[PDB]
């Protein structure tokens, strides 16, 4: 049982290692994708609605969506879909970085 | 490499006397602390025992240039001296043993000295580049170089040399200075070339005088037993009774190896 | 710091002689192989972070007892020291690919590492697990050109033989 | 020290004439075979330490008289000199692969080693066994047929060069014996 | 000792980062300039002994105080050490042309030479004169404008590299002075 | 006998280390420059006799006092020694072009020549006159390929700097 | 093989002088401490088997990865090599307790062990785990006399500092 | 200046190694034999004057030709140099009994004495006569313990073998 459990661990640390690392790369990828902005067409779909919520509940960014009336949330009334830009765009988040070590 | 059994005794005894001169107290002196980590004297031992086979692997011509030049310079080390003429001319291992014994009991080397200031130091780079020139008679390196033989031995060798300059910084004033005058004598005598301005250079710098050796440039090292084991199963070479200098150069006159 | 230049210049300096035609052929070989080496250096400086990330993740994927209790990485800090060390070794492979010899990788990374690794109880086999993962990981052409792939394998194998 | 070029030159000096056509033709085959030689040397020198480890551990595996007390492989200092000598032998064989001629191996390592190992009591038969294991493992790494490493290279013919490396290891095995 | 490559790498270690794009760009200019460097080194190394002869003979022929009794060139053996030192200086400058970086010349030859020639009583100004004559003759042979040798090479731009070699000789002339 | 191979093998042997990638770059340079050198060697072995003939004829064309009385070639035999010596030097230029370094030319022809030449009263400037005539006489396009001509000039210049 | 005898005899032999009074005091110290050391040697040769058994069992109790499919004891044979090695180290501690110095333990066991251990991919920390278990194992008075225990601890600690 | 301490510390320093258990046994021997040696040192510093007086008186009692004309003590001053020298040798025996080795007695008194004694025409046999008188004179227990006397005899015999 001891020798054969130790025989078991090998063939699994290969695939288990690859699966974990793939989850980490995907994590960074999704977070940067949500940070870059969500287009109108994506925000209409369910996935864009719950990804906008994902960003809100997790304090990653604020993503402008649609006002309760329906007209797009603008800061300045000239151009649609603006957001407030200051001092939080410039603070780096730990979820963007692949490398936690440096 | 193998030396006749008459030789190993003579060279070993000579070694023991120059060790007695170099250290009379028996409290082991500064000059042979050998190593500062504990892996260090072992690795030094193995490198030195392997070097001898690397000296036996040289071409025959270079071996005989070594051999006769050690004979000549050994007589120059005798000071006239007809009896040690006879004993030195008859046995070639013992000649190089006597050269390195005298030069190392008199504390001759730049390994024992410290240059201070740029003038003395460059002078050493010049003298070294003369001997490094004299070893390598082409761009091809000699087979006598051998800093390591595997990986990572060479870095240890770097650590010995770097650890040995500091001991040169450590010696007492009395010792530093007996080194000065003694190195003067080693240069002015072992060369035996009465120029004015050369002896002015040796007058100015004993560290120029420190790096004085055979024309080839590498002092033949002395080893207790070249390629002879400690294991029971030693086959020793059965040496013939006549032996002139070419015969330990060329290793003719060995015959079989006999003993369990 | 060994390269072709320091080898032939140090050799001809040792002869005390002007550099003959053979040294010139050697450096002309350096400027032939330089294209593949600098390609691999550009690409390594491209994606070094993901290389170090997968390297360290595979390193703890193999040996788990390091992250268990004891005499090893038992903090996020020490695992950050781990990924910093793998950052150093990839930085040295980058430098040795720029120079083209094993020079800076030897005299900066390899020399005297053994007393440090036996002193701070760092097992070298974990590093070896990381590097073997990276060498197995890179495809012949997807990651980089084949000539450069070969060069990268050579350097990384040298690290493993220095460390095993 | 002699490469293939110096062997052609010294043989031409034995004939005491110029170089000629056919010798240069064999030399052109060397230079066209050049990158196969380079890649072969890269293969063995890459997998070198692992070759030495497997070779000496296998040599010990065949007969345990070496590891028995009173054997030459007994204790660490002896075993260290053993592993060290395996590394040295592999190094000079790799030199003989770069040079293309065995004269470097004949002068630097081969000359005066049988008498030496007889003098120390090193069993020479066991050393020839270790050289044979290095031969097999080295041909296996040089033909990309190793069961632990499969490096990727453009496929081709390299059997002649495998015969060269096998000739050098057989020179060592017949050298200590 | 440092070539161009090692200088890029050590500077990158001072910045403590990876090598980078611009440094590799300057290195690509080096490698594209490679055969010009090789042919330039072949030019100076070919005409080297004759450069030394003319340079030191011209050095004496400016001021005859050297050849006067009591001067430092006054005997055969002093003159032999003089021509020997000229050959050595030209050798390390040729090394600096192959390496592309002056660190070989800084470490092997330059370090501790002024205090040496001051300690011997060698007039350093006359040595700087000889280095200047080797500079002019060396640029003349390196630009194929010598009046005694006209070698044939495919024409191109080599003025930058002439500025490099002139920088090394000015490093020596400012080194003894 | 220096070439690229003996230089890098001797260097790495001196380090006690395996041949790394840098040595491999150097020998790969040797197998790049090999084509030009072997071309020049084929052509030299083509017309060595006419080269030696014009060389010796120009050699006595410059210095006539050798053939006048005294301490030099005063026979048909000694002029045959002359042309045989030029045969030797062209044979060594052939060898050094085959090997690719100045190795066999140095260790056979150059080393120790100066005691012989000062002993037997042989003035070296006549040899130099022959080789310069030969160097000047060579035309790149007519005689051989241009890259090859450079190699030949290099070797012959080396002879002159060894002898002057 | 260092002891008091070989140190003072080798020192006075290095002086070329007869052994003075100080050497005599030193060997008289050896024959004072001999009683405690030989007591511990008798007891070690008493129960060496149980010592090696609990040592190896604790050695695999700490590191279990050793038994992984590649790179350590992956047979009953290699674990027999393990227990044989711990038999060797206890045999050397017995020898060094007989001699009284670290001589045979050093020149048989310690010297050159590091290249073997880095070559064969055997971690040293497992040995260290075994020896620390044995040293933590023995009470000063129940098993053996108080004076001997100190001597045993000293020797075993020397092994650890040689190996860490 | 040799003692147990300088021998073992100089030896272990020569090895570059920490002081092992053997050195510790040696110094523990020094602190065992110290009681007898310091007893004799206390008693020598007790009655050194009468020792030197009877020593010198026996020295001129044996050889009278010194005090006769010639090449020796021919004054009260030179006989005061005599008694002063015996004061020095008893002071060195005191020092060597404090240290426990022949160190200060050798490096202060013995070394280079032979050129001085052959130069100033000083015959060594008179010193030997004095020391043999002192060694014959001392009783087993009158001014020192039985064990202690042995130590004194040893030191004084060393002086005689240095001087004969
Ligand atoms: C840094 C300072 C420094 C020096 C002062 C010299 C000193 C020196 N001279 C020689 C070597 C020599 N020196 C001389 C000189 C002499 N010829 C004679 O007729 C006179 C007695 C004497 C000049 C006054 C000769 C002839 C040799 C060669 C000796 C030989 O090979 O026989 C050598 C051995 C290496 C060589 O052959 O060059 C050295 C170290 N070298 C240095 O590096
Ligand atoms: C220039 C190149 C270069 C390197 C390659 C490193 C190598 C290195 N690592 C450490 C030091 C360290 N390295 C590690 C790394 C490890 N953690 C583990 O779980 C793994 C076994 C391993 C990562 C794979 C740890 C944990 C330490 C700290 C060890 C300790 O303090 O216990 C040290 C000592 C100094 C320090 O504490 O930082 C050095 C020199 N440093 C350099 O300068
Ligand atoms: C400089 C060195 C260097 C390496 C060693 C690689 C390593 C590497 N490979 C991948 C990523 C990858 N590597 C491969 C390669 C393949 N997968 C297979 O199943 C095939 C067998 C094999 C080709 C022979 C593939 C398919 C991916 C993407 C998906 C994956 O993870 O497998 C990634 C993630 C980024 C990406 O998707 O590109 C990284 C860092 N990259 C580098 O820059
Ligand atoms: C340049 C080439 C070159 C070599 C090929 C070696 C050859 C060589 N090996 C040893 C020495 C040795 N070689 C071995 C090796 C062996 N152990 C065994 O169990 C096996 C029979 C065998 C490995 C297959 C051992 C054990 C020693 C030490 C022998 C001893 O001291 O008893 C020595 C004596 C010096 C020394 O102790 O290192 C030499 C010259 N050295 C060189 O310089
Ligand atoms: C500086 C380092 C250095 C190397 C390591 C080699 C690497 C190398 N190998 C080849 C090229 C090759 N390499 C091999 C080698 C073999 N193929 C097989 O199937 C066998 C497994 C193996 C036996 C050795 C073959 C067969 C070729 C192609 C044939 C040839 O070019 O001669 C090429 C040609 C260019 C290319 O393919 O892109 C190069 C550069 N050359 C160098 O300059
Ligand atoms: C590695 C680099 C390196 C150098 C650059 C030289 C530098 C150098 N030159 C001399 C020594 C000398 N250098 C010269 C040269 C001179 N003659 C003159 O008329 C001019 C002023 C000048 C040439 C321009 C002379 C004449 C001597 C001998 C001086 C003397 O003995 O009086 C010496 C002392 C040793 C010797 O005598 O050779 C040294 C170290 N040596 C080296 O090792
Ligand atoms: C192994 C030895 C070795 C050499 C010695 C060089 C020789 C060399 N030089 C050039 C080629 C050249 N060489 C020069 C050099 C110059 N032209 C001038 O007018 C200046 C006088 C001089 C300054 C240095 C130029 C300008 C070219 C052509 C431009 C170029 O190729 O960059 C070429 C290109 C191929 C050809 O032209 O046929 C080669 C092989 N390369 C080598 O591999
Ligand atoms: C020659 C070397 C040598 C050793 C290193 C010991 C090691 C050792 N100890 C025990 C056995 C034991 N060792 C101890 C000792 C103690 N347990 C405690 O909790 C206390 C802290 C500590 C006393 C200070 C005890 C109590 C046992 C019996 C029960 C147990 O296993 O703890 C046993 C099993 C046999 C037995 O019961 O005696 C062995 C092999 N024996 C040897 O012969
Ligand atoms: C540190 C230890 C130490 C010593 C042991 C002495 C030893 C000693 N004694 C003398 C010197 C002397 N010692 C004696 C003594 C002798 N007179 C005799 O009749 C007897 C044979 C003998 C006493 C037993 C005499 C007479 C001299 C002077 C000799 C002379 O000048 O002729 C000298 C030369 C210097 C001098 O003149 O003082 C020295 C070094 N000095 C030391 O520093
Ligand atoms: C003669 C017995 C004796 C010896 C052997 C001795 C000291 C001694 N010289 C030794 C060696 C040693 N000493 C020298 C210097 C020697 N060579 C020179 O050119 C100069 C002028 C020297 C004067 C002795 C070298 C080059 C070496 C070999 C280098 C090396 O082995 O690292 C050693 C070995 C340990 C070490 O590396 O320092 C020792 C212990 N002191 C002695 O009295
Ligand atoms: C052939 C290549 C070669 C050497 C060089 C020596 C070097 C050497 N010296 C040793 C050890 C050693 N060395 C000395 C110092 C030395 N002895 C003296 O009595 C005086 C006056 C000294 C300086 C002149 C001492 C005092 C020792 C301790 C052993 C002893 O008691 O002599 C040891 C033993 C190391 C160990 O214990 O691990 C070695 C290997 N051995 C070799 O194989
Ligand atoms: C201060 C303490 C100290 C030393 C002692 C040296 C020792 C030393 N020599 C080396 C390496 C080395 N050594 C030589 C041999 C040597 N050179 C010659 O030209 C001749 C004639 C020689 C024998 C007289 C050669 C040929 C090399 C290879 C480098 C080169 O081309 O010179 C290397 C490089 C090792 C490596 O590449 O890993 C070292 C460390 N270094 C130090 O720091
Ligand atoms: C039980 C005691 C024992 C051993 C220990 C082995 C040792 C061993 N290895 C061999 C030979 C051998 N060994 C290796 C190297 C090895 N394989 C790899 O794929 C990798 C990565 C390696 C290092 C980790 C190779 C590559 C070969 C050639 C055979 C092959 O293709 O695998 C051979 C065949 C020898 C011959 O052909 O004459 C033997 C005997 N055998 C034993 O009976
Ligand atoms: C009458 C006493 C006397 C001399 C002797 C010469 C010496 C001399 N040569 C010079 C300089 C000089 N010398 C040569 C080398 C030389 N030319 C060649 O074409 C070949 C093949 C050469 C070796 C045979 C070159 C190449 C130059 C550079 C000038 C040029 O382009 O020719 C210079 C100029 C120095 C300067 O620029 O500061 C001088 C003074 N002059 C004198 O007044």
């Amino acid at each position: 049982v001891d020798s054969s459990f130790a025989d078991f661990r090998s063939s699994m640390w290969e695939s288990r290692r690859e699966s974990l690392t793939a989850q980490d790369f995907g994590a960074v990828a999704r977070v940067q994708r949500i940070k870059n902005g969500l287009d109108e067409k994506y925000l209409m779909t369910l996935d864009g609605m719950l990804d906008a919520r994902y960003a809100r509940f997790q304090k990653i960014a604020e993503p402008a969506v649609l006002s309760p009336t329906g007209t797009p949330m603008t800061e300045i009334p000239g151009t649609p879909y603006l957001g407030s830009v200051g001092a939080m765009d410039f603070i780096a988040q730990e979820e963007e970085s692949v490398a936690f070590w440096k | 490499l193998f030396t006749p059994p008459v030789d190993e005794f003579m060279a070993s005894s000579v070694q023991s006397q120059y060790i007695q001169k170099a250290c009379p107290s028996g409290v082991p002196p500064i000059q042979c602390i050998e190593g500062v980590t504990s892996d260090q004297p072992y690795a030094a031992r193995t490198l030195k025992r392997q070097t001898e086979l690397r000296y036996h692997q040289l071409p025959v011509a270079v071996k005989l240039r070594k051999a006769y030049e050690t004979r000549r310079a050994a007589v120059v080390a005798t000071h006239g001296c007809s009896h040690e003429e006879g004993r030195v001319l008859s046995y070639p291992r013992m000649a190089s043993a006597m050269l390195i014994g005298q030069a190392e009991a008199s504390k001759a080397c730049s390994r024992y000295f410290v240059p201070n200031g740029p003038a003395e130091k460059h002078m050493l780079q010049a003298v070294e580049n003369r001997y490094m020139a004299a070893v390598n008679g082409s761009g091809v390196f000699s087979g006598a170089c051998t800093d390591g033989q595997t990986r990572y031995e060479a870095y240890l060798m770097q650590l010995r040399g770097k650890s040995a300059e500091f001991r040169a910084k450590q010696y007492s004033t009395f010792e530093k200075e007996s080194m000065k005058y003694a190195a003067r004598k080693q240069a002015l005598i072992q060369k035996g070339h009465d120029c004015n301005a050369e002896e002015v250079i040796f007058s100015n710098y004993p560290i120029v005088a420190s790096a004085m050796r055979p024309t080839f440039g590498y002092y033949t090292p002395i080893v207790k037993n070249p390629g002879i084991g400690s294991v029971i199963n030693i086959m020793r070479p059965v040496w013939d009774k006549n032996s002139s200098i070419s015969s330990p150069a060329t290793l003719v006159g060995v015959g079989g190896f006999v003993q369990p | 710091m060994k390269s072709v230049i320091t080898t032939t210049i140090s050799a001809a300096d040792a002869a005390g002689r002007f550099p003959s035609s053979s040294d010139l052929e050697s450096i002309q070989g350096n400027i032939q192989r330089a294209s593949a080496r600098l390609e691999a250096a550009e690409k390594l400086s491209g994606n070094h972070e993901a290389v170090v990330k997968e390297a360290g993740d595979a390193c703890f994927a193999k040996y788990s007892y390091l992250k268990n209790s004891g005499e090893a990485g038992d903090s996020q800090e020490k695992i950050n020291k781990c990924y910093r060390d793998v950052d150093h070794y990839m930085r040295l492979i980058n430098y040795s690919l720029v120079v083209g010899g094993t020079g800076p990788l030897d005299e900066w990374g390899i020399a005297g590492s053994r007393e440090v690794y036996r002193t701070l109880n760092l097992p070298g086999s974990a590093y070896i697990a990381s590097f073997t993962f990276t060498r197995d990981r890179l495809c012949v052409p997807r990651d980089m050109s084949s000539q450069a792939g070969v060069e990268f394998v050579a350097a990384l194998d040298y690290v493993i033989n220095s460390l095993s | 020290m002699l490469d293939a070029f110096s062997r052609v030159v010294v043989n031409s000096d034995s004939k005491a004439a110029y170089v000629g056509g056919s010798d240069l033709q064999s030399l052109k085959t060397f230079i066209s075979d050049g990158n196969k030689r380079l890649d072969a040397v890269n293969c063995i020198v890459s997998n070198a330490s692992c070759i030495v480890s497997d070779a000496i551990s296998g040599m010990i595996c065949e007969n345990p008289g070496l590891i028995a007390p009173g054997g030459n492989c007994y204790t660490n200092r002896r075993m260290a000199a053993c592993l060290r000598d395996g590394e040295i032998i592999l190094r000079y064989v790799s030199y003989a692969l770069l040079a293309g001629d065995s004269s470097v191996l004949d002068d630097r390592c081969l000359n005066g080693l049988k008498e030496t190992y007889i003098a120390l009591g090193v069993p020479t038969a066991s050393t020839s066994r270790a050289v044979s294991i290095m031969k097999a493992a080295s041909t296996a790494f040089i033909m990309n047929t190793a069961s632990g490493r499969k490096i990727e290279i453009a496929a081709g013919d390299c059997q002649a060069l495998q015969s060269e490396a096998a000739a050098y290891f057989d020179k060592v095995g017949s050298a200590v014996d």
